[PDB]
RNA sequence: ACCCGCAGAAGAAGCACCGGCUAACUCCGUGCCAGCAGCCACGGUAAUACGGAGGGUGCAAGCGUUAAUCGGAAUUACUG
RNA sequence: GUACGGCCGCAAGGUUAAAACUCAAAUGAAUUGACGGGGGCCCGCACAAGCGGUGGAGCAUGUGGUUUAAUUCGAUGCAACGCGAAGAACCUUACCUGGUCUUGACAUCCACGGAAGUUUUCAGAGAUGAGAAUGUGCCUUCGGGAACCGUGAGACAGGUG
RNA sequence: ACGACCAGGGCUACACACGUGCUACAAUGGCGCAUACAAAGAGAAGCGACCUCGCGAGAGCAAGCGGACCUCAUAAAGUGCGUCGUAGUCCGGAUUGGAGUCUGCAACUCGACUCCAUGAAGUCGGAAUCGCUAGUAAUCGUGGAUCAGAAUGCCACGGUG
RNA sequence: CGCGGGGUGGAGCAGCCUGGUAGCUCGUCGGGCUCAUAACCCGAAGGUCGUCGGUUCAAAUCCGGCCCCCGCAACCA
RNA sequence: AAAAUG
């Protein structure tokens, strides 16, 4: 099962190259309560 | 602190209660200038042999309610925070949120 | 979270002392601990029966403990044998022979602790928390409380974030030192977490 | 204390045993011996050669791990008699043949670190930081420190060669050389992208972060600059220079072309007037081109090797450093370590053997 | 075609869905993985949204699905 | 308002005017905020005016970093850094290198055999493990229970994880 | 067994980087010799006058005080003389060793203190930065709490000011 | 291979002309500033002077061999 | 006069 290498024709280091493409992104939690937190409509919504 | 910790000091306390007079006498003769040298030597080894838990040195006084050794008090016998908690509830006689 | 504990700032002003005994520095700490133990025992025993607080007094090495309760029918019981039994355990805890006195609180909803306990109970048997709080406040108002502030904190309705929720009715002068602020806290051991029920009740101005 | 160590050793052996297939290689050995015991087996030499040695190599594993189970018990029994009767010599003889067993285990352990062309050679590792901007950099430095600690614990010379520090705090890229006995063997299996989960100190709102940093480990190769091309491999041909020069250039075989016979690469020169300068200049050029050919073939082989590794994909994400829940889960390990502070202080002994397996 | 006689439930029920829209919600792996999805994005170790089990809802020898066309679009408005 | 084509243009370009693909918004007004190297007002040892510091040195202490078998853990702009540890010799203490105990170190429920306690002998770093001398409280138609240890089974403990 | 019991090591590492406290660099001083002012505390498994011996910390000896009475404790700066004459000093006391005293099972990693010596850096501190509006800062001492034992910390009391 | 010019702390430049005695800017490291980073302010470290011989009391400095780079030349046919 | 970025 392939991954479409955003980098393409990988010549030198495969690991490093991959780590520098969308597959190993910087992933950020959308936490509640604080900063970058507010949701207009919740997961289940207002009742 | 832990229950284990509490148990430890309880054990130590018990040992102290048991062994004190025996400990005391040895201390006394160690102190004594008018005493035999060999006898003194004998006393010192006795003391060395006799339990470490029996000593008042190993007695790290803890909170008598929770178990915290840090923030101990000879007036109340509790943790500082715990004392404060008690105080505010009115559970301590005398202790006023006071100013001077 | 910030403020003074009102019962501790008023302990020599309007609030009478919960601990009313003299002991030397040599014999203070241990006595205090014994008292605490007795309190704990009382809490364990009379949680199903409605109790608020106890006042401890020991003259001539013979303790009299004053108990503030809502209903004397379950607290004393049908006979004074249960009371005697209770006393025995207190005596055992403390050292010296024990005597007790009971006090029925007039207007049970005027006292905060009982109300808090009730709220906790409600929370435990799964009722709408907000609604319960509102009901409590209403009851207090009916009873003739000049002011009532209730406050619950955290894990309300099994939410992933803590919920701070509070109702305020009448006048609750937390800053007035001559005010009779009756403040108590009961912390609910719910399935979802711990909810801390805080309650101030303003009784009168003296 | 010694008897409990025996049991530990036994346990270690047992765990080793499953992966090396005690129940399958013993069955494999059954079938070889069914054919090779017959005198008519050398009808086919080609297959028999490949099987003959194979069986010999597999006998040194199955039967020896049976001589281990048989061994530990005997030594234990040897120990028991002596201690009970207060005899001393047997105590010493009980330790000395347990001693053999550790060496055997090491050899079997060595056999895992023996598989491969490059193992005992000098070792290099590149810790490249991810896309985090700051978090990634922070992670990378941590990783580096962990590696250093590991090196210290094992007992190796650790030489930081290139160190590009973070824009705020951390490491963007770092190349460290680690020299010594089977230095690459321990570190070959560490190669991969490291998944760090953390509550970040750089986020003002204090968000939780899934961060990555590659730790590409590669061994130091022999230099092999250029093979000295012998005259039997070169094809030297001379001809006339193209252009102007009256009677002189029209009548010179000054221009030269050199062709490498097995390759087909051809280098010409018609620069200088002399044949002999050109011959050596076009050879210098021919040598240069040969290097390129050999450099390019090595690079393409590398490229193809790495495109295999690329097609592993998400498998490069090896070890999940869940610091926000303390426990660390490596993909091949199947075990969690509740002491992150020991893991970070270079105690990856729990992770090397499992990933190598 | 239809009608007369015979035994016995005998041989004829299941798919789609249950976050909100959109009628119907809880538990077990799972954990920004796998997966979901018409749209607003669920999934980051308590998922009423994944996947299963139990409990439903609504259809019904079906039911979804994509497609196609119109509507809702008063999103080409002569009506408007 | 771009491509291509046309028409116009000396040229610059203008004019007419798409499609594919792509996104779930794109905006408009207004509202609460926050922010402004906008404006106005006021205030704080905020500046100014002053008084001494620190930073340079040695010493105490705490952190980090490296290191160590282990350097318990937490605290991290102010609002972490003589902080939690109002007191790390042992203990504390959580940690490491060893030696040890598995209903547990601490509880409660037992079933029973034995009242607790009192005195000592050796080995060991000690945890502890045996041995030898001394012992037997309140009522009891008095089986026994209240106390204190041993034993085995489970409930369950427990954890400064 | 990420559980517990013990023993030691540690948490006091050490090329360093920082923070925070203290003593410093001097003659408003350093020391020697006379002398003045307290406040606030803390105490009966405690404090410990008097007398004696110790350079001395401390011992013996033997009263009193559950303690405005007995004590811990003489407050120290200040004042009154004497010196030294701006030196790395009669500055500063670090460090490194020696000789002793308590405390506790025990100071070796690891307590102070009595003493003898020793005399490192430092001659007011780069960039930068910090506190304080009056009994305030600045500065000198005195307690206490956690303490068998051990504060330059912290809480407080007072002197100059 | 010819003639000429260089190779100097991590980068680029002097200093070599005429012997003694190593500077400049950027970085590097350390502090500071700021919520942080960048800039800026302060402090510090870093050199067998391409390599090897020689002469000279002594060589980066002079001379020669060797290596690397740059330039010019490499012609009439 | 000075304040680039997150
Ligand atoms: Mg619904
Ligand atoms: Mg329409
Ligand atoms: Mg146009
Ligand atoms: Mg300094
Ligand atoms: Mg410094």
């Amino acid at each position: 099962s392939r991954y479409q290498h955003t980098k393409g024709q990988i010549k030198d280091n495969a690991i490093e190259a991959l780590l520098h493409d969308p597959l190993f992104r910087q992933r950020v939690e959308k936490n509640k309560k604080g900063k970058g937190s507010y949701m207009r409509k919740g997961k289940h919504g207002n009742r | 602190a832990k229950q284990s910790m509490k148990a430890r000091e309880v054990k130590r306390v018990a040992l102290a209660d048991k062994y004190f007079a025996k400990r005391a006498e040895l201390k006394a003769i160690i102190s004594d200038v008018n005493a035999s040298d060999e006898d003194r030597w004998n006393a010192v080894l006795k003391l060395q042999t006799l339990p470490r838990d029996s000593s008042p040195s190993r007695q790290r006084n803890r909170c008598r309610q929770t178990g915290r050794p840090h923030g101990f008090l000879r007036k109340f016998g509790l943790s500082r925070i715990k004392v404060r908690e008690a105080a505010m509830r009115g559970e301590i006689p005398g202790l006023k949120k006071a100013s001077w | 979270g910030q403020k003074v504990h009102p019962n501790g700032i008023r302990l020599g002003i309007v609030k009478p002392w919960n601990s009313t005994w003299f002991a030397n520095t040599k014999e203070f700490a241990d006595n205090l601990d014994s008292d605490f133990k007795v309190r704990q025992y009382l809490t364990k025993e009379l949680a199903k029966a409605s109790v608020s607080r106890i006042v401890i007094e020991r003259p001539a090495k013979s303790i009299r403990v004053t108990i503030h309760t809502a209903r004397p029918g379950i607290v004393i019981g049908k006979k004074g044998e249960d009371v005697e039994k209770l006393r025995k355990v207190v005596a055992d805890i403390a050292g010296v022979p024990a005597q007790i006195n009971i006090a029925e609180v007039r207007k049970p909803e005027l006292d905060a602790k009982l109300v808090a306990d009730s709220i906790t109970s409600q929370l435990e048997r799964r009722v709408m928390f907000r609604r319960a709080m509102k009901r409590a406040v209403q009851n207090a108002m009916r009873l003739g409380a000049k002011g009532i502030k209730v406050e619950v904190s955290g894990r309300l309705g099994g939410a992933e974030i803590a919920r701070t929720e509070w109702y305020r009715e009448g006048r609750v002068p937390l800053h007035t030192l001559r005010a009779d602020i009756d403040y108590n806290t009961s912390e609910a051991h719910t399935t979802y977490g711990v909810i801390g029920v805080k309650v101030w009740i303003f009784k009168g101005e003296i | 204390p010694v008897n409990n160590r025996i049991q530990d050793l036994t346990e270690r052996s047992d765990v080793l045993r499953g992966y090396l297939d005690y129940d399958a290689k013993k069955e494999r050995l059954e079938e070889v011996n069914a054919e090779l015991e017959q005198p008519d087996v050398w009808n086919e030499p080609e297959r028999a050669q490949a099987l003959g040695k194979e069986r010999s190599s597999l006998e040194a594993v199955v039967d020896t791990l049976d001589q281990m189970k048989q061994g530990l018990e005997d030594v234990s029994g040897l120990l028991e008699l002596a201690v009970e009767a207060d005899d001393e010599e047997t105590f010493n003889e009980a330790v000395a043949e347990l001693d053999a067993l550790e060496e055997k285990l090491a050899q079997l352990e060595f056999r895992r670190m023996f598989s491969g062309e490059y193992d005992s050679a000098d070792c290099y590792l590149d810790i490249q930081a991810g896309s985090g901007g700051t978090e990634a950099q922070d992670w990378a430095s941590m990783l580096e420190r962990m590696y250093l600690r590991w090196a210290e614990s094992r007992g190796f010379k650790t030489e930081i060669i290139e160190e590009s520090e973070g824009e705020v705090a951390g490491i963007k890229s770092v190349t460290i050389k680690i020299s010594g006995d089977y230095a690459y063997g321990w570190l070959r299996t560490e190669t991969g992208v490291h998944r760090l989960v953390r509550k970040s100190p750089f986020d003002s709102g204090g968000r939780r972060h899934t961060s990555f940093s590659s730790a590409f480990v590669y061994p130091e190769v022999d230099d092999d600059i250029d093979i000295e091309i012998n005259p039997a491999d070169l094809r030297i041909d001379v001809y006339r220079t193209s252009g102007a020069g009256g009677q002189h250039v029209n009548r010179t075989e000054s221009a030269v072309r050199i062709t490498h016979i097995p390759t087909g690469i051809v280098t010409q020169c018609q620069n200088d007037r002399s044949q002999h300068k050109n011959k050596d200049q076009a050879m210098k050029q021919m040598k240069a081109k040969l290097y390129e050919l050999e450099m390019q073939k090595k690079n393409a082989e590398k490229q193809a090797m790495e495109d295999n590794k690329s097609d592993i994909g998400w498998g490069s994400q090896i070890r999940s450093y869940v610091l926000d829940d303390s426990r660390i889960k490596d993909l091949r390990t199947g075990v969690e370590t509740r002491n992150t502070q020991a893991v970070l202080d270079g105690s990856l002994d729990q992770f090397i053997e499992a990933s190598l397996k």
